[PDB]
RNA sequence: GACGGGGAAUCAGGGUUCGAUUCCGGAGAGGGAGCCUGAGAAACGGCUACCACAUCCAAGGAAGGCAGCAGGCGCGCAAAUUACCCACUCCCGACCCGGGGAGGUAGUGACGAAAAAUAACAAUACAGGACUCUUUCGAGGCCCUGUAAUUGGAAUGAGUCCACUUUAAAUCCUUUAACGAGGAUCCAUUGGAGGGCAAGUCUGGUGCCAGCAGCCGCGGUAAUUCCAGCUCCAAUAGCGUAUAUUAAAGUUGCUGCAGUUAAAAAGCUCGUAGUUGGAUCU
């Protein structure tokens, strides 16, 4: 355990990852409306709770 | 209103003055006592020295110590608590140093689960806090 | 006139612009009084006054490079932060004890030889005037074993706002303009406390 | 005590709800179709309906047979009907509150170069206009945001110094052919 | 494709030369400007104003 | 924590707050006092005396007022070049001709405002809708519509720069030669993803510790909130935080609040000011 009042604990202790390929941009254009046709015509509106663009389960 | 008359007007004045005057932060903001007593006197952020370091304990739900610094105001000349802002930044900064302090959003009044302690810390040594935990800047030598 | 100069400090070099060449008369020394002319262009091997606006923080003896390109990033100041970090001789060890000011860097220098030889700490570094700040950092070490909570000035003019405020919490203050009845004076105030 | 101006107004206004979702359902559909960058035009555009709305209520709350409800009241219809939104037919005072956003962004130059059948896309339309192709009565024009006359509709056209209208090839054209002889030769 | 500008026709030389302005008599060569800065000039009026009588002159160098 | 006004922000209506600040007027040049000249001054880039501050000195005596333009110190969270020119606008003089830190020009400048780059165009890596059939898989699918670093082009701009132009002289803008883009590395950040409130019951780690959180509340070895990677949403060359203020506040109610029990009508009565006053005259 160390301390209980050490500051930087997790901060300190917690694994290194890096970062990934680089991605693009349209300003919006078809970056907003990728995520506008596919709540209009990809996925349909289900009798429920909801349905997100980003829901991965 | 109530009192319902063409040629009175004098009378509707003086209640309104007086039923403003007897309120809550009308009375705070025209009144020299609330600015007499508010440790920045007025102002959004202070410069301070800081002088020791302790750790207050937190409310009865949320069960934690927090971090915090005791500055002594240098327009003013007298001692406050400030709550460094975010996680491993009380071993960046260390006594006798010169800080910058601001409150932290209630308009003078505690947030949280921390009692005692309505401002916090944004700068201090001249750099930026937020550089230094995220490491965009070195820390002074 | 139209170039950048770059002069090492405390905390690493610093970008300094000139603002003019004060060249002082030939038959007087370089401790007289507001008595100077303007030069354009000025010769070499020479003693003038160079003044900037940004310094706060210098240290003599040192190198100074001067940069005929644009400074657009700092780059170029890795071989200056290389001889300002090799053969360090006045290392500043920022610790916690008495408040001293002085006129001169040299002086400063003097005083601080001095009290790492008392072995009493030392605290700030500012040179120049004394100021409600230097009065103000001098009196919060009230707190935390207020021993090392005194001033210490050689020949500086002390301003009458600081010297009144002083008496009002209570903060005592050497003032000498030489230096050995201002050691006696610091040794019979140890030896009272 | 200098000559200066200090004259200054904001064009655009910020909506009172900051998230909701029909608000941005058809404010993404008006940017993705009508080609615009972002939010800021938009919402200026609808700024300055809301002035033409605001002159609209406050003329039809000065009553019937005033000079000055006839004098602006015949001035902002000319201006409307010399923008060219507004048919000629409907030419009275009260149908001012009965156009929408859509009916002022048809007449931008971008969209009226692409309803023009010179350009492929409407983003193709927006890039051609905006890197000094296209004139406007002998006077070339670098920007999307040009509310096109009704006068001036009927002449518009590629540029004289234009490779597409008639002029010098390109940069790359003659870089190729600089690279086509020198891999020839 | 359009740019504007400004001229004028005068009738003789002299009359060019009478009234005209000094900068562009300048740029066309017929007339020259001396190459003193207003500085100079300035320590220089004050210098004349230090000393009274003939030695105004002598200190001007 | 008051120079006044013309005004500024917010705004259905009615209102609240600020106005040192370029226009007009008033006051002062450390604070009081007195005065010469001049038409016009209690003048301070005029003088005289006091106190405070303060320069030089052979010590007998001389010389001071940047709340002007630059600049320095103090102070504070807080605010720029010891630059060029009288060419433009005026002002003063004996007056075309001289002077003007009045002013103009340039630099610093993400206070703030306006326009506006970071990409467009095909064949195929493939999912389906549009008009007609095969009970159902399949097909014409030409406008297709959309996404992944296969291919070569239609390109123009920042910057490097010749010139021209502007200008007291340049710089800034515009025009124009020769250069100048394929992952067009010529690389767009700022805050968040439980509710308010757009947006993952994703993965790994510490496991009421570290911490997050404007408010509810998350953290106890299954964290939709902590700490790091992937994806996604918000605004975009802009975004977040703290203070003073406005609308939301019909929570200061004149329009337009309440007084039995939620905060609330004097213990009751008389009575001078102020408030409100019957009908009736062609």
């Amino acid at each position: 355990h160390g301390s209980l009042a050490r500051v930087g604990k997790v901060r300190g202790q917690t694994l290194k990852v890096a970062k990934q390929e680089k991605k693009k941009k349209r300003t919006g254009r078809a970056k907003r409306r990728m995520q506008y046709n596919r709540r209009f015509v990809n996925v349909v509106p289900t009798f429920g709770k909801k349905k997100g663009p980003n829901a991965n389960s | 209103g109530k009192c319902r008359g063409l040629r009175t007007a004098r009378k509707l004045r003086s209640h309104r003055r007086d039923q403003k005057w007897h309120d809550k932060q009308y009375k705070k903001a025209h009144l020299g006592t609330a600015l007499k007593a508010n440790p920045f006197g007025g102002a959004s952020h202070a410069k301070g020295i800081v002088l020791e370091k302790v750790g207050v304990e937190a409310k009865q739900p949320n069960s934690a110590i927090r971090k915090c610094v005791r500055v002594q105001l240098i327009k003013n000349g007298k001692k406050i608590t400030a709550f460094v802002p975010n996680d491993g930044c009380l071993n960046f900064i260390e006594e006798n140093d010169e800080v910058l302090v601001a409150g932290f959003g209630r308009k003078g009044h505690a947030v949280g689960d921390i009692p005692g302690v309505r401002f916090k810390v944004v700068k201090v040594a001249n750099v930026s806090l937020l550089a230094l935990y995220k490491g965009k800047k070195e820390r002074p030598r | 006139e139209g170039d950048t100069i770059i002069v090492p400090g405390v905390e690493g070099p610093i970008v300094t612009q000139i603002r003019g060449l004060l060249l002082p008369p030939p038959m007087k020394e370089l401790r007289v009084k507001n008595q100077y002319e303007k030069h354009k262009e000025v010769e070499a091997a020479q003693g003038v006054k160079i003044l900037g606006k940004d310094l706060e923080k210098t240290l003599a003896g040192l190198p100074l490079l001067v940069a005929y390109k644009e400074d657009e990033i700092p780059v170029l100041k890795d071989e200056l932060i290389h001889e300002l970090k090799q053969t360090l001789n006045a290392i500043k060890l920022e610790e916690k004890g008495v408040y001293v000011q002085a006129s001169t860097l040299g002086s400063l220098e003097a005083l601080l030889e001095f009290l790492k030889t008392s072995e009493v700490p030392y605290a700030g570094i500012n040179i120049g005037p004394v100021h409600k700040k230097d009065v103000m950092k001098a009196s919060v070490m009230l707190e935390h074993d207020p021993q090392y909570a005194v001033i210490l000035a050689f020949d500086v003019r002390i301003e009458r706002d600081a010297q009144e405020m002083a008496d009002s919490l209570g903060v005592r203050i050497f003032s000498a303009e030489i230096i050995y009845h201002l050691f006696d004076a610091f040794t019979k105030y140890r030896q009272d406390y | 005590p200098v000559a200066r101006s200090w004259v200054c107004r904001k064009t655009y206004v910020t909506p009172r709800r900051p998230f909701e979702k029909s608000r941005l359902d058809q404010e993404l559909k008006l940017i993705g179709e009508y080609g615009l960058r972002n939010k800021r035009e938009v919402w200026r555009v609808k700024f300055t309906l809301a002035k033409i709305r605001k002159a609209a209520r406050e003329l039809l709350t000065l009553d019937e047979k005033d000079p000055r409800r006839l004098f602006e009241g015949n001035a902002l219809l000319r201006r409307l009907v010399r923008i060219g939104v507004l048919d000629e037919g409907k030419m009275k005072l009260d149908y001012i509150l009965g156009l929408k956003i859509e009916d002022f962004l048809e007449r931008r130059l971008q969209t009226q170069v692409f309803k023009l059948g010179l350009a492929k896309s409407i983003h193709h339309a927006r890039v051609l206009i905006r890197q000094r192709h296209i004139r406007v009565r002998k006077q070339v024009v670098n920007i999307p945001s040009f509310i096109v006359r009704l006068d001036s509709q009927k002449h518009i056209d590629f540029s004289l110094r234009s490779p597409y209208g008639g002029g010098r090839p390109g940069r790359v054209k003659r870089k190729n052919a600089k690279k086509g002889q020198g891999g020839a030769g | 494709g359009k740019t504007t500008g400004f001229g004028m026709i005068y009738d003789s030389l002299d009359y060019a030369k009478k009234n005209e302005p000094k900068h562009r008599l300048a740029r066309h060569g017929l007339y020259e400007k001396k190459k003193t800065s207003r500085k100079q000039r300035k320590e220089r009026k004050n210098r004349m104003k230090k000393v009274r009588g003939t030695a105004k002159a002598n200190v001007g160098a």
